[PDB]
RNA sequence: UUAGGGAUAUGUGGCGUCAAAACUUAUGGGCUCAUUCUCGAUACGUAAAGGGUGUUGGUGGCCACCGGCCCCGAAAAUGGAUGACGCU
RNA sequence: AUCGAAUCGCCACCUACAAGACUGGAGCUUGCUCCCUCGAAGGCGCCAAGUAUAUUCAUGAUCACAAGACA
């Protein structure tokens, strides 16, 4: 409840973790993902693709640059993903980050397959947004 | 312009494909004059290239000898002391259209010239225009929503023949000729067209049938 | 010469193949700078109007109040850009002014926006502008 | 041809708060105005119209002007012109269109997938019959050169 | 009715293009067709009597009179002005 | 060869033509009825060449002209 309290957060409803969100800037731009969680005193997402799918690793984002859609996933995963695991000292990874990887992403597509509409939420993560000719994205649902 | 010898050379050492900029085509039968004037002015100064075709075809309201009239009273306009430099009067329709338009914008700055320099004007449609694509028109510039039935109405080339436009029998030849030309064709396309129909017809017994629930809940059975 | 055996393979293998469009995809949509708001006394430049595409009504405006908005054009030389020492492929003549939509304007969709400490240059008058999705409140 | 405006005869709405209505003309005011009511919908009770916002549908229920609820009702029930209406592509085009306007990303990547199906299966099906006979350019062009390849070469 | 600058909202005047605003609003009602200065269209500011079955309505008894728009009546000196284009 | 540049849908199914007091085809009750193409969609394209447990993506580290490119 606490301000300064690391729990206090003030994020919209529609982020919440096992939401699928579409990214709207960076390196990922127009790719889909899952969401997480969120970090510590009101920090960002960590989303993951899973990289199987997408190609999307481990990853932190702003809210903002996110679009929430209302279709989710039921994660319960392990999620032991803290602040520390994103920072660094003053095709290359190391041999921790890249065993929490896959640690998360087997469970991740444990639960896809688990999930009803199994199939056809793989080929919706698998695929790609974009803006067309003649498109209204303001007129939506999401 | 016929291209400098530099150009190309230029798009030869490049190895460049052939580049055609984005054009828009409005085929300008049956439209009010001053409407489609005023729409297009618009659009050229938001930054668009457009080309006009079918020129002759434009309507004004009223009788045609009330619009000769009018037109005799602009050709008598003319700088006494000199007529080389006094007003230029145009009388053929596409060149009509043109000066219609021009009325429409700031013509002395650049930005009004840049604007009036974006736009191509026909009379007919030209070969080189026919097979660039779909041809547009401007619904809110229509005769059949703009004039009462009743009244009546001019038609541009022919009042432009008696001011002084001097290839009127060119033109409807051309134009006998072109669409005789895609008439013919038209029709020997048609066993393509229906072979393509039928394939879409029977794809719906060989897809899977979740998909064609999905078609048929969104309306495109 | 004697080389339509070439030509004769060609058609044969022809079957049923579309272009299929899977290139980087776009995230944003096109605008038009449609000028300054200004009144017959004369224009005011701190404040720019656009115009966007399948934008037209006041309603549709208002999704769009706080969105980032983009003006892409080219100099002379090659100048200094965002990381310009981590990621050299980069550099080039290419630069871009950016600016946030403020309020609709009128009842048919065109939009108020004001750019960062400066206004934009008129050479941008009837030029391309892109208005993307974030800030996002989705 | 055209269906004429007269009491009993059905309309569509088409701009407005009630767009895409249907309900049954009971009485004429004027040339510009006429009295519209549909029992079984919520919305439409009985109200003015402009005649510049209705479209006159092809069913008429018979009934006599400023007719009483009670007997538009049943004569609506034993006309069965709702049960009609319903059947028509149009009616049908007015629900799709409702049924997109209302829709999530994954809808319509649903319906993405299903258009893509569909057009794979039509371009195979194509194939095979060009296969047979020839149609496309490339075949017309393949059977033309085919006779002059089969001298010399 | 006025110190040097931002934001919000207004006055007079406007919202087809020139030129910001109904990207030519309405799911409002009537009326009007005008052929060499010419239908008309922002006050202050630059045409009369008399006629007209052109069209739309009103009073009293198919008639007599009174209205609304439009048309005759309406003839000058460089080529030219509802501000221009145009608008039915 | 200078040259890095702004632009970000493609098609040999649109890229033929006419009408809007009227328009799929019949009747005779000429404004209703009946038939069936049902009279309000150019075709594709949006990440497995196609609806199916296939598959490399990271360190380009949280926005920045798309570090891509003419399907
Ligand atoms: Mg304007
Ligand atoms: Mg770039
Ligand atoms: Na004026």
């Amino acid at each position: 409840v606490s301000r300064k309290s690391p729990e206090y957060t003030t994020l919209r409803k529609s982020c919440a973790p096992g939401a699928i969100a579409i990214i709207l800037a960076g390196r990922f731009r127009g790719r889909r993902a899952v969401i997480l969680k969120q970090l510590p005193h009101n920090g960002p997402l960590v989303v993951s693709g899973p990289m199987k799918y997408n190609g999307v690793p481990i990853r932190r984002i702003d809210s903002r640059y996110v679009i929430a859609t209302s279709t989710t996933v039921d994660i319960s995963s392990v999620d032991t993903a803290p602040i520390t695991a994103e920072v660094f000292q003053r095709t290359l990874v190391s041999d921790a980050r890249a065993q929490l990887q896959k640690k998360i992403d087997a469970a991740l597509i444990a639960a896809i397959k688990k999930d009803a509409q199994g199939k056809e939420k793989a080929g919706y993560l698998r695929s790609v947004f974009t803006v067309k000719p003649g498109d209204a994205p303001h007129r939506w649902n999401w | 312009a016929f291209p400098s010898r530099k150009d190309a050379f230029r798009a030869q050492r490049k190895g460049a494909k052939k580049h055609r900029p984005e054009i828009i085509v409005i085929d300008l039968k049956d439209h009010v004059l001053g409407r489609a004037a005023a729409v297009v002015a618009k659009q050229l100064l938001l930054g668009k290239k457009i080309t006009v075709v079918r020129c002759e075809q434009l309507n004004i309201a009223g009788t045609e000898i009330r619009n000769k009239i009018k037109y005799l009273q602009y050709l008598r306009k003319r700088k006494l002391t000199n007529p080389t430099k006094g007003p230029f009067h145009h009388r053929a329709p596409s060149d009509v259209f043109v000066r219609t338009v021009r009325s429409m914008l700031p013509r002395y700055t650049k930005r009004g010239m840049k604007a009036l320099n974006s736009l191509v004007a026909y009379e007919g449609i030209p070969p080189n225009v026919v097979r660039t694509g779909g041809r547009v028109v401007i619904p809110r510039a229509q005769r059949h929503v703009c004039y009462r039935s009743e009244r009546p109405y001019t038609v541009l080339g022919n009042m432009c023949k008696h001011v002084g436009w001097k290839y009127s029998d060119v033109v409807a030849n051309l134009e006998k000729a072109r669409v005789e030309k895609a008439s013919r064709h038209h029709e020997k396309q048609a066993k393509l067209r229906d072979a393509w129909k039928s394939a879409r017809k029977e794809a719906l017994a060989k897809m899977p049938k979740h998909n064609v629930e999905v078609l048929k809940k969104f309306g495109y059975a | 010469h004697s080389q339509r055996s070439k030509k004769l393979h060609q058609l044969s293998a022809k079957t049923s193949r579309v272009n299929r469009n899977r290139k980087a995809p776009r995230l944003y949509m096109k605008g038009t700078l449609a000028g300054y708001t200004r009144g017959l006394h004369g224009q005011t430049k701190q404040t720019a109007l656009v115009r966007v595409e399948n934008v037209n009504t006041r309603e549709d405006a208002t999704w769009y109040v706080g969105k980032r908005v983009c003006y892409v054009y080219h100099g002379k030389k090659v100048k200094r850009c965002v990381r310009w020492s981590k990621a050299p492929a980069r550099r080039s003549t290419t630069r871009a002014l950016w600016g946030r939509v403020t309020r609709p304007h009128g009842n048919a969709g065109m939009m108020r926006v004001k750019f960062n400490g400066a206004s934009v240059p008129a050479s941008a008058i009837g030029r391309r502008i892109r208005v993307y999705l974030y800030p996002s409140q989705i | 041809k055209s269906h004429y405006i007269c009491a009993g005869r059905l309309v569509r709405i088409l701009r407005g708060p009630r767009q895409d209505r249907v309900g049954v003309i009971v009485d004429i005011v004027d040339a510009n105005r006429v009295l519209v009511e549909n029992p079984e919908d919520a919305k439409m009770w009985r109200h003015v119209q402009n005649l510049k916002n209705v479209e006159p549908l092809k069913y008429c229920v018979s009934v006599s002007r400023n007719c009483s609820a009670k007997a538009l009702k049943d004569a609506l029930a034993s006309s069965k012109a709702l049960e009609k209406y319903a059947k028509t592509r149009t009616a049908a085009r007015v629900e799709a269109k409702k049924a997109c306007a209302v829709s999530t990303d994954f809808e319509r990547y649903q319906l993405r997938v299903a258009r893509r199906s569909r057009a794979h299966w039509a371009r195979k099906v194509f194939d095979e019959k060009d296969a047979k006979t020839p149609v496309s350019w490339h075949k017309v062009a393949l059977k033309k050169m085919l006779k002059k390849a089969a001298k010399m070469d």
